[PDB]
RNA sequence: CAUCCGGGUGUUGUCUCCAUGAAACAGGUAAAGCUGUCCGUUACUGUGGGCUUGCCAUUUUUUGGAAC
């Protein structure tokens, strides 16, 4: 029961290899699912098994069924709005 | 330390821009406002600020169902670097 | 009003300025202070904007600009495009 | 694990795809060199607009602020 | 380096074109290390097609009017100002005069 | 630092960039205003049917936070 | 410089923010920072379209602030001397 | 309650010593460093002096989520 620094939470994503979903900065229409495997002081993140998930315009749900595989990507931290587990 | 940037400009990505400057060949610069600049780089810095000669600026307007290819000539120009998207070597 | 060609912002304290912002509005008021970020303090500031209904008149004239009286106002420097002198100090 | 700068330094002389923030434009080509700021230089690079190839470009430089992600290509 | 070169364009008739499309013609009186530019006897202009595309350039035309220099109701949007100070981040390009000996300034 | 001490372990609603809203228990923060949320939920409109539970840990990047409201 | 000192001198007065999103918050300034991060209390929020909502507290990231209107009695605070 | 031996400050005059590009002429004022008038210097660049203490592209400002 303490302050958890955001960088240490990203490191917990890295260490426990927990899949994450990433909300992009101004692209409200797509998100990225994958596993974080490295980062830096700017929140640039290297993601393993990246898949680009379309987001329904009206419902707001994630269309996992037609997501696009990408592989290992370096998602530039200036493009990240939110990183969440599962 | 200036001897550091001397190396990053000889061996990092901006080496391409440096070769363009040294060999005086033109380059094609894509800008954030959808304009293309075909010009000779006279000077540059780490921001991709550039001083250019023989600038030829190309862009396309839209008037509904048709487009017009506009074009300009500038003898010499300063370009602020944050507008640069891609600098392409002319083959 | 005509001002000296060597004038910097440091000289324009107590002058009335029109300060133009990136969203299309203008702020008119006596400059009290400025900052390295170009943050500005305008005393007795008024904001003017051109409503979208009246914007068609500006295309290739009398424009009915909407005003808000703000008072003492801090403008954040990143929002500023440019500044113009309107009037000299008293 | 692999941090962003070592990962991108390991992609040198390999094919990468540089998706951009804007215009749905992705450049696919062999990564030549990289800056601390993640400016990029590609040889043999070629432009894709909305998944449609626009022909090869050659040797290009991409300024760091235009890049969305750099993906390794198989 | 290159802004320290722009510091040498004093008293030359630059044209500064901003990122919103507004074009500023005038005598360059001073430049900051951050490219904040001070100009006198300025003539603000907007390209004619910019004015026609009202939706995409309404902010630029509104600002050009709200500078207060748009006295004549001419066929083109023109503003006349004795003095203007431009925040440097908004500058996109600067046309330099042809006679300028760049080799002597870039040292 | 952002003086967010007041908000720790309380519920907050963050208005983030892109007209998005996220509610969660503030688990911690950063010089950049990055925040960690417990029990995070995406907010879409008024109807709870359109709200979506996010996950156990959610990190929000500080420049994406427009504002936050105490709850 | 002075604009940030003026904002820290507005602490405890009613101030009105407008944001880059266009929203307006009027409330009592609780705290301020060199970033212009501000906390407001007992706040009236005007949506850009005209909707009015009341909130007990709001924290606003300083980068998202467009301008801050402070009381005019600050015009002769010692910081300007 | 007085006297007496002394003291400070301000203003004006006087006395001594030393000085004396413009001290002419006219008005005004208690008087003048007031007005007409006269003399020199200065505006641009260089060097020097004084001040600021800026330099000493990575999330909150200025090296662009913009453009359509």
């Amino acid at each position: 029961k303490a302050m958890v620094p955001p960088i240490n939470c990203i490191f917990n994503f890295l260490q426990q290899q927990t899949p994450v979903t990433i909300w992009l900065f101004e692209q409200i229409g797509i998100r990225i699912k994958g596993k974080i495997v490295g980062f830096d002081e700017f929140m640039n993140v290297v993601i393993d098994e990246a898949v680009e998930i379309p987001v329904n315009s009206a419902d707001g749900k994630e269309d996992v069924e037609k997501g696009t595989p990408l592989g290992k990507i370096l998602l530039k931290g200036d493009n990240i709005t939110l990183i969440t587990s599962a | 330390l200036e001897e550091l940037e001397e190396f990053e400009f000889k061996h990092g990505p901006m080496s391409l821009i440096n070769d363009a400057m040294v060999t005086r060949t033109p380059v094609i610069i894509s800008l954030r406002n959808n304009h293309k600049i075909i010009a000779r780089v006279k000077a540059f810095d780490r921001h991709c600020n550039m001083v250019l000669e023989n600038v030829k600026e190309l862009w396309t307007e839209k008037k509904g169902k048709n487009v017009i290819n506009r074009e300009r000539f500038i003898s010499k120009l300063f370009l602020r670097g944050d507008s640069v998207i891609v600098v392409l070597k002319t083959p | 009003i005509q001002v000296a060609h060597s004038s910097r912002l440091a000289n324009l304290i107590d002058y009335k300025l029109r300060v133009l912002t990136q969203d299309g509005r203008v702020y008119i008021g006596q400059l009290m202070a400025f900052d390295k970020h170009m943050n500005l303090v305008l005393n007795e500031c008024i904001e003017e904007r051109v409503p979208k209904t009246q914007l068609d008149k500006l295309r290739p004239l009398n424009i009915k600009v909407e005003k808000r009286v703000l008072g003492l106002t801090i403008l954040r420097g990143e929002q500023i495009l440019s500044t113009v002198v309107e009037d000299k100090p008293l | 694990p692999v941090n962003p700068k070592p990962f991108l330094k390991g992609l040198v002389n390999h094919r990468v795809g540089v998706k951009l923030k804007f215009n749905s434009t992705e450049y696919r080509g062999t990564l030549v060199s990289t800056d601390n700021y993640f400016n990029l230089q590609l040889n043999e690079a070629e432009e894709f607009v909305a998944g449609v190839s626009h022909g090869t470009l050659g040797e290009i430089f991409i300024r760091c602020n235009n890049v969305l992600y750099i993906r390794e290509l198989p | 380096k290159l802004v320290n070169f722009l510091k040498k364009l004093r008293n030359e008739q630059v044209t500064i074109e901003l990122k919103n499309g507004t074009t500023v013609w005038g005598t360059l009186q001073s430049v900051s290390p951050q490219m904040n530019a001070i100009l006198t006897d300025v003539k603000l202009t907007l390209p004619q097609p910019r004015l026609n595309k009202l939706n995409s350039n309404g902010i630029a035309m509104a600002s050009l009017y709200l500078t207060g220099g748009q006295q004549p109701t001419a066929s083109d949007n023109i503003a006349s100002l004795q003095y203007i100070n431009i925040r440097g981040n908004t500058i996109r390009q600067i046309i330099l005069p042809d006679s300028l000996n760049l080799d002597s300034l870039l040292v | 630092t952002p003086e967010l001490k007041k908000y720790m372990d309380k519920k907050i609603l963050l208005n983030i960039n892109g007209s998005r809203k996220v509610a969660g228990i503030l688990r911690g923060y950063d010089i950049f205003l990055n925040v960690v949320l417990d029990d995070a939920m995406e907010i879409n409109g008024e109807d709870p049917a359109n709200n979506h539970q996010l996950g156990l840990q959610t990190v929000i990047r500080g420049n994406s936070i427009i504002s936050l409201e105490a709850l | 410089g002075i604009p940030v000192k003026l904002l820290n001198e507005a602490q405890g007065h009613i101030v009105s923010l407008e944001l880059t999103t266009g929203a307006t918050y009027r409330g009592k300034l609780v705290e301020s920072e060199d970033s212009m991060n501000v906390q407001l209390r007992d706040v009236i929020a005007t949506e850009p379209q005209g909707a009015v909502t009341h909130m007990d507290q709001i924290f606003v990231r300083g980068s998202q602030i467009k301008f801050i209107v402070v009381p005019d009695l600050l015009k002769n605070a010692p910081l300007f001397k």
